[PDB]
């Protein structure tokens, strides 16, 4: 069936950096849409960065040109290059594809368990 | 046929039952094509609202164009998807005409005028023949398969779609209400089947 | 009769005595209607105040017009009502412009000569004919029952209506001051009662 | 004569999810607006939702697009769904039946008794 | 008597000294009035000055028109007085028309061009003949007994004052700056005296 | 002379309701306009509520439509309701009259004595 | 004499050393004058800079325009001093013309058409005839003693003086750009000197 | 040479007024502007009220219409009056002349010693 | 050559390979410039772009613009450097007109017919005549080199370049779109070269 | 090669003065640009005070106006002059130098060692 294989996470001391996979199976990023959501107090993912099926891609207000996040069709996988994080970025991440960027997640859309991360300095 | 000329489609209420159907006598497949039309709704920072479907019967969105909320317009061709951002949202009447081409692989959105950045979608593609051209509810499937969440609750109205691409005087023409004369959906020449709590009424813009 | 052009009432001070009652030669039940008027107040978001009301021998609130504060206009109909929504209040003269249909249920509010999103309510219901319209003041019964908190202070004038449904044009024409004949209510031969402190001066807005 | 009976509620911890119930007789939705009001120092109680008889609906500000208020006449019952509720929103609940949604309650509008909600973690 | 066209008042510093006195030709009690000038000053939201006096010999404030400090025009009559709000000030020239009537007891305060809401203010009521017209400072007495706080220091001029009360439209030529004949302060027949440190000088407003 | 008597003040529990009285002697409400200050820091009196003697009223800002003012001149007093008075109302108040509502007050301005009033819970 | 219609002086960078000198053929001392000039800089709200300096023997300030770091505009004659207040600053070209009178002791300042409030200044009091008009650079005595601080960069152009004092009609046929004839200073037949990084190029503004 | 003397300083409990006198020798207040200002911190004087040559006079932000100063040629001195002064104004004031109102100080412009304020309750 | 009158290319997606290579006749070493154009592009706030590239045998920045991230706009001729400040950005297409002069060494930067203030830049200084004008992609080098982080993503044309210096009458006839005569660069009669995906499509801007 | 020299830091009292040199060896600033950048949380260095190759300065939001940044090309150094600095001026300072500004630094950029400053009181 669909399975959804997240790679690439850990800690690191403040102002280093890190690069998350998301790799995928069963569906295709050809014609689905990819992003990496945050933890947030209660049930509230906060959207981090998202790139769609077409190219274009939306990265989170706070995050404005910090990161960066990246597709390749060919072995199916989503790569995001964090840099200069700072220490109130640590948290519970997760990655999920869907058929169309949603913002606000949504039921049907597969989260794919889930990754921590620490900026302990 | 009948003309629907200053006339307008209203839906009342948000339902998962309601919506109109446009036939077309397309027999070839398509290389290119441009659509046109006129909507007012309030829904805006909401909800998600579906604008204009066509489907095939080996895919739910062949052309598809959504109002992603707090994201924009969201325009799809055959699964593939971009997304024009929009600042901020307003309420009044909106003219929306999108144009894309097969061989340059370049799509065009012009909103209430003013054009937008050309981008690049499915290079090197065509799009199918047989379509059942479904408007009020989105679709996953040929048929029915809607979802009440994506409805839409306003008014619509003046649709046209060419099969070739307009040239930007073309366009600034059918905004200011001009003559012209489409070959695949004509406002002024429909054919139509409705179901459903949906209702004819003068339009409300100019 | 009387013709009231050029003319229009003002209510001084806030109180629960004052007001006015317009008589119609109505005969048969209504099955659609459509009101117009102009009216100017400083009350803006201090309080709601009744702008128009209609009640009947078994029903209070047959057709009423509000602004309830912070929410935005009210319009209410045998019981059933609905509020459209202003983001943000003014201090100037306004124009409104509300119609009601029977089988079609729709609702239409016109302000300052834009249009609003079209609404459904009290689908397939009659209105009754022997009523009672008063100005001035909310009425909870067929008589009088004031309530002051619900007063309004200010001028307001130019109030006809029709029994039939207006078009977008006939509409636009009402609010350019264009010829127009009504068969209900016309403000050029209007036949009015009148009790407590109201006055007739003439009209400040243009 | 008027009685209003309120139900489906208590406490959850942080990030769950509750519906409410406020059932009526004597008095009908059918002709009337019902809304649910929070608790807030001295005596104001603050907007959340209210649905008035027509369909129309008014949320809280601070609450835009979290909940969902619904009613149904055939049995004249108003059902309000909350979830993803922070522990801020813990606190003291009232359900209430007014002739015309009116923002601010006013006096005759009927109260309802109350309730109580925890978002202990 | 003198034509004051296209000539203004200076006063070029404050002080408690300077002040002009206007003489009137009337010999009958006033049951009504209109006023009408126009003006420009700096102070803005500094302190409150005294735009127009009218005292008698029992009462300093017969007729007075001031600026209330982050309040607003406050316009009194034999005593009563009401305050007009303005919720924000500029800077430029402003022309201002009042008028008030016994019988109905409303006053009417237009500003700019644009009215305001209408108001009640001591119904039944008559004005005394024998009036001291001080422009420059507010008085506390028939005669002098003027404070400095209280000064007036900017431009001010084309000072009218019918008996009777105006129509709009007459508001509007007097603000389009038409013909006219004024019956009780004339500007282009003016009568007055001056002391201290005052000017004449062509008007900075077209 | 001129005497000023306050009446119609003191402490209450959170939430409550009191009212104020004004009464004064000598000089008439009919051709004047009184109002109530509050205390602050320094020497600071701060518009709360404002009564001019055609009728028109002023309310302090953050008191926009809480509170209501009123006057009689029969008996020549000013009434004054308190209702929905949070803790951090509490403090010192005083009634003045002046022929003319001036804002920050005047010297000339009679005070009159003043009131406490406590919102302890 | 030269002609230096639609021609602008240009400084290119800031230093202590370019400037020009105006030569004038006045020779009876001045008890009155009036000054225009329009200017463009980038300076805005990093520094003061010198406008207009005209120096005697005995005086370093005998007329003084200067633009004091988020104070405003500064204008001095004879030691005394005034400054007009600006609340926001903008980045365009802007005409200036200022306009002071002996037995009046009044001063008027026009910024871009719209005047400001007249205020009084050095009252009954004449102005010297032997005089060295720099242009660029403030002075602190009659030749040089620049500081290199309040130096100017951008241009400037048009300068008129007029010995009495002009009407409003006058400066708005000015700024509209008509006809006229100086007596001091005259743009049309101007004679000067200048000395350093200073060039004469078309104007900007039109 | 040129001498400046300052007077009428010192330390007053909360609400209460003084006057400040910034008298000068050899100096004219015809031909200059004088000012009064606070201290902050690093090397930051603070703008409080300036009164130029002419007669035109610039106050601080914060004191937008709080206090006044004033000039008199005949015996050449300025006299700020101090009025309502929160215990948060206590610090150290300085009043300076120069040839022209200038905003933040300048160099050549004289200091004359100081004083010491204090708003002690 | 060709006629690229309504005429302008378009870059599809960011790359490193993609760009256009105009040719000119020069043959003379250049001791004055003048370039103008039009260009829309979405980038804005996002990363920096290049906008014209001029490059020698000896000097990879001869002549260059650029848009500067939260800088503006930064003009660089012969490896000096100077940047316009811009305070805020919008999304609409811009037209553009840059001059530089030897012996004078000012520099003017027109933007969408409004001039920012003229600075000085390299003065008394000869630019080379062998040149290779590339546009799309910013140039280290004579040949390719480029930098896929400052290509630039959206349209452009209308590129005439002139030897000598214009002037304002001349720039604003320019911008108007009146006829013209360049020597240098003419788009009306241009040669070139294109590599990699690059498309020619009408015109959107006016 | 090129060696990048920095020179003229230290601590000292609040309020006081300091100046910082940027000696270079092997570039030139006559085609280049150099600039100052702080310290940061992170990787994050923030822009100070920077001049391009043509003379235009650009100076940080938060000192606008309290240092002055200057060349000299027949020495090829580069001063910085702070004066008035407050206590949060503190930290780690760089000088660094490209072909042309570019705001937020980039990787080609050299760099140049560093220095500490103190605002020690």
């Amino acid at each position: 069936h669909v399975q959804l294989v997240e790679s690439g996470g850990g800690l690191v001391l403040p102002g280093g950096s890190l690069r998350l996979s998301c790799e995928a199976s069963g569906i295709s990023f050809s014609s689905n849409a990819v992003g990496w959501y945050r933890q947030a107090p209660g049930n509230q993912r906060t959207l981090v960065a998202v790139i769609s099926s077409g190219g274009s891609t939306v990265y989170g207000d706070s995050v404005r040109g910090r990161f960066t996040i990246s597709k390749d069709n060919p072995k199916n996988t989503a790569y995001l290059l964090m840099n200069n994080l700072k220490p109130e970025d640590t948290g519970v991440y997760y990655c999920n594809v869907d058929r169309r960027v949603h913002a606000l997640p949504r039921s049907q859309s597969y989260w794919g368990r889930g990754t921590q991360v620490t900026v302990s300095s | 046929q009948t003309d629907m000329s200053r006339k307008a489609f209203v839906f009342p209420k948000e339902s998962d039952t309601s919506y109109v159907s446009l036939k077309a006598p397309l027999t070839k497949p398509l290389k290119a094509f441009t659509v046109c039309l006129h909507f007012y709704t309030e829904l805006s920072s909401t909800r998600g609202y579906s604008i204009f479907s066509y489907a095939t019967k080996r895919q739910d969105n062949e052309i598809l164009i959504f109002w992603s909320k707090d994201i924009g317009y969201s325009f799809t061709v055959g699964g593939s998807e971009i997304l024009f951002e929009v600042p901020e949202v307003t309420v009044a009447p909106v003219h929306i005409c999108t144009s894309w081409e097969s061989a340059s692989g370049i799509v065009e959105f012009w909103v209430d005028g003013k054009p937008r950045v050309r981008k690049s979608l499915k290079k090197g593609y065509t799009v199918g023949a047989e379509a059942s051209i479904i408007l009020g509810q989105e679709q996953d499937s040929f048929g029915g398969n809607f979802e009440g969440s994506q409805s839409l609750v306003g008014d619509i109205g003046n649709v046209n779609m060419w099969d070739f691409v307009l040239s930007p005087d073309e366009i600034n023409t059918i905004y200011l209400g001009g003559p012209f004369s489409p070959n695949v959906l004509n406002w002024r020449a429909l054919k139509y089947e409705v179901q459903g709590e949906v209702f004819t009424k003068p339009q409300l813009w100019p």
